[PDB]
């Protein structure tokens, strides 16, 4: 009752999982169950909505192949299915960030993203220009330009 | 934990309707598979009056159809050539040509899993186009008795998610009604008190 | 509506009336019906009006079997659930075809409605049956397959555009005909609205036809329209 | 239903509907996926049979007539049995499935054929 009271005066809500604490990619912020008043077209533009509609799109379908994948195998399923797992996982990591404000439990400085640099990162990551680098590879970053740098460090 | 039993008849649920979709699409294909080697048996019988090999499944969820044919041939050559990934990988293990992912009913001693329809599959042991004729029924007798050993297995898989859905159930209504009992009983003994 | 039961659960509780199964005293079933059986299609001896209701009802993640949504349920002619998972999928608003049936429903409509909504079912009803375990394994199953994804592809909207009952029916004829399936899965999307376009330019007296006489037109005449278009689609 | 209220006979006939009714309800799911012609006399005949339990299950009623115009029909108790046995023995396998269809007497049966 406490949680369904206090749902109904906010504008823009984000939710934490904590199974997103236990996997290791801060921040937790689950993608499908935030929503805000933003998402319209006459404030953010189109350039947005399509975007970012996709990929919450995909990470919706994702989350019941990868149950589904906990007991029919691997690679019964097929090659398409596992593309999306393939890509998913890429757009997931790729979420994390490394603060500022975390330097004691990081021991980094970290870095600094704009908008337009974040709209631009997700349209490469879906145009298929990252699908050789490790998945590892994109645990807390910040800017795009960082992972070939990292992938370069490894 | 409530949420952790639906979220496991949810998972259950659709496991179960997948592996009956496979039930039924491996169900087809055998019949149709089984029709292809039967139009092909008078051609070898035909063409016939006129080192080992051992062969496995191309992947998982096939049942025991894997194990009854590494284990039979590795123990008969141990105690005095492969096809299929599980095949290499069961070399890959342990210390042993790889023509693998051939398309499904495939165009044109050995140790192979010989043809019944019903269950059973049985382990067998056994001049260019002599070497040709033997080799392709054999890969016929192989291929449709995979299927067959398929079906089994989605057979015996689609059962018991049954009875684990209902017994949760059980569970979940169990759990209902207690957490209704203990709710109504803190709130009267709350309301006798004030 | 749902938020009444908790005003009614608060003063009903300061007011130290016994509690009930989740606080909710029994009355509930009273107080909504009291007001909800208050719509109805009044006869001649007093007036020939008519009101209609469309309560709204709050749940917890879709548990449909807790207390006030079973209450509610019993009293009305019909439900609507919307489902959140289906939200994500494309479909919006989310109304399952599932769970939600009238029991009104058939009489309420124009003639031209009537005649071809049933084969809207006999490709939907199995669609969303079928498609959650058949769509891996790749004539009339993947037939029936494809006819399913692109009507459920054909029912979405975008936001806050709303069509005339008239355009509702010309597509849903276009669609369940079968004239509609070879514009690729994607493209549906525009096409709907281009239609809305061509239409207009094409004539108005199909729409004249079906505004005065509420029934479908001539079908060896309605169908020009639809190839007419077909041969300029781009 | 049980021997000692309705009878041997009766007993028999009631519950070996339900027993043969069994191998369609079972069966119909591979029919769907392929065709009879294939299976085997066993299959063959349980169709063959299934097709016209399933629609001597209809019967007009006198309260159809504002909708269908039917006179409307009944079926005697006694002769309820007499008919079922007749049928799962395969006496009426001949007559048309879907004749059988919205009556309440099987010599009515009979004549529509």
């Amino acid at each position: 009752p406490a949680p369904a009271t206090t749902f109904s005066h906010l504008d823009a809500t984000t939710n934490l999982e904590r199974k997103l604490a236990e996997m290791g990619i801060y921040p937790a912020v689950d993608p499908l169950a935030s929503t805000s008043r933003a998402l319209a077209p006459e404030i953010v533009g189109e350039e947005h909505y399509q975007v970012a509609r996709k990929v919450q799109q995909t990470l919706q379908r994702y989350k019941e192949l990868q149950d589904i994948i906990a007991i029919l195998g691997m690679d019964e399923l097929s090659d398409e299915d596992k593309l999306v797992v393939h890509r998913a996982r890429r757009i997931q990591f790729f979420l994390s960030q490394n603060f500022h404000v975390a330097e004691q439990f990081t021991g980094q400085p970290g870095s600094y993203v704009p908008v337009k640099e974040t709209v631009r990162g997700f349209k490469e990551i879906l145009e298929g220009k990252y699908d050789h680098l490790p998945e590892d590879a994109f645990r807390l970053v910040g800017r795009i330009e960082e992972v070939v740098e990292k992938a370069k460090a490894m | 934990s409530l949420r952790d039993i639906k979220t496991r008849i949810n998972a259950t649920k659709k496991t179960s309707q997948i592996t009956k979709a496979m039930e039924m699409v491996s169900t087809s294909k055998l019949n149709r598979a089984e029709q292809n080697a039967k139009s092909f048996v008078p051609y070898m019988e035909k063409i016939q009056e006129v080192g080992y090999l051992v062969i496995t499944s191309d992947r998982g969820l096939a049942g025991a159809y894997n194990s009854n044919v590494l284990r039979l041939v590795y123990q008969t050559i141990q105690k005095r050539i492969v096809i299929g990934r599980v095949g290499l990988s069961f070399f890959r293990k342990r210390n042993m040509l790889d023509i693998t992912r051939l398309p499904d009913q495939p165009s044109f001693y050995m140790y192979y899993n010989h043809y019944v329809s019903a269950i059973q599959q049985e382990v067998t042991e056994r001049l260019p186009q002599y070497a040709e004729s033997l080799i392709y029924g054999a890969l016929l007798d192989a291929k449709a008795s995979e299927h067959a050993a398929r079906m089994t297995a989605m057979k015996n898989a689609t059962d018991n998610a049954n009875e684990l859905i209902r017994t949760l159930t059980l569970s979940y209504n169990r759990a209902r009604q207690a957490a209704i009992t203990q709710e109504i009983t803190e709130i009267v003994a709350g309301a006798n008190a004030l | 509506l749902s938020k009444q039961a908790a005003a009614y659960r608060e003063l009903s509780l300061l007011l130290r009336r016994p509690p009930g199964r989740e606080a909710y005293p029994g009355d509930i079933f009273y107080l909504h019906s009291r007001l909800l059986e208050r719509a109805a299609k009044l006869s001649d001896a007093k007036g020939g009006g008519s009101l209609t209701a469309l309560p709204f009802v709050e749940t917890q993640a879709g548990d449909i079997s807790a207390y006030i949504p079973t209450n509610v349920i019993s009293i009305t002619d019909g439900q609507i659930f919307l489902q959140s998972d289906l939200f994500f999928s494309g479909v919006r608003p989310a109304i399952n075809a599932g769970l939600s049936v009238s029991r009104v429903g058939g009489a309420a409509q124009i003639k031209a409605m009537k005649k071809v909504a049933g084969t809207l079912r006999l490709d939907l009803a199995a669609y969303r049956e079928l498609e959650a375990f058949a769509q891996f394994g790749s004539k009339a199953t993947q037939a029936k397959l494809a006819r399913g994804a692109r009507t459920v592809e054909v029912l979405k909207q975008d936001l806050h555009q709303p069509i005339p009952v008239e355009k509702q029916v010309l597509i849903i004829y276009a669609l369940t005909r079968g004239f509609l399936d070879d514009i690729p899965v994607e493209d549906v999307r525009r096409f709907e609205k281009e239609f809305y376009l061509f239409l207009d330019q094409n004539g108005q007296h199909l729409l004249e036809h079906i505004r005065t006489t509420k029934d479908l037109p001539n079908e060896d005449d309605l169908n020009k329209a639809i190839e007419a278009f077909k041969k300029t689609f781009v | 239903l049980a021997p000692e209220i309705v009878g041997e006979e009766h007993y028999q006939v009631a519950r070996k509907v339900q027993q043969t009714l069994q191998r369609y309800k079972e069966l119909q799911d591979i029919i769907a996926i392929l065709g009879m012609d294939e299976l085997s006399d066993e299959d063959k005949l349980v169709v063959h049979r299934a097709r016209r339990i399933q629609f001597f299950l209809s019967q007009n009623f006198h309260v159809a007539e504002q909708f269908t115009g039917q006179p409307g029909s009944y079926v005697p108790v006694k002769e309820t049995v007499r008919g079922f046995k007749e049928i799962l023995e395969g006496k009426y396998d001949h007559l048309p499935e879907d004749a059988f269809r919205l009556v309440g007497r099987i010599e009515e049966v009979v004549e529509k054929a």
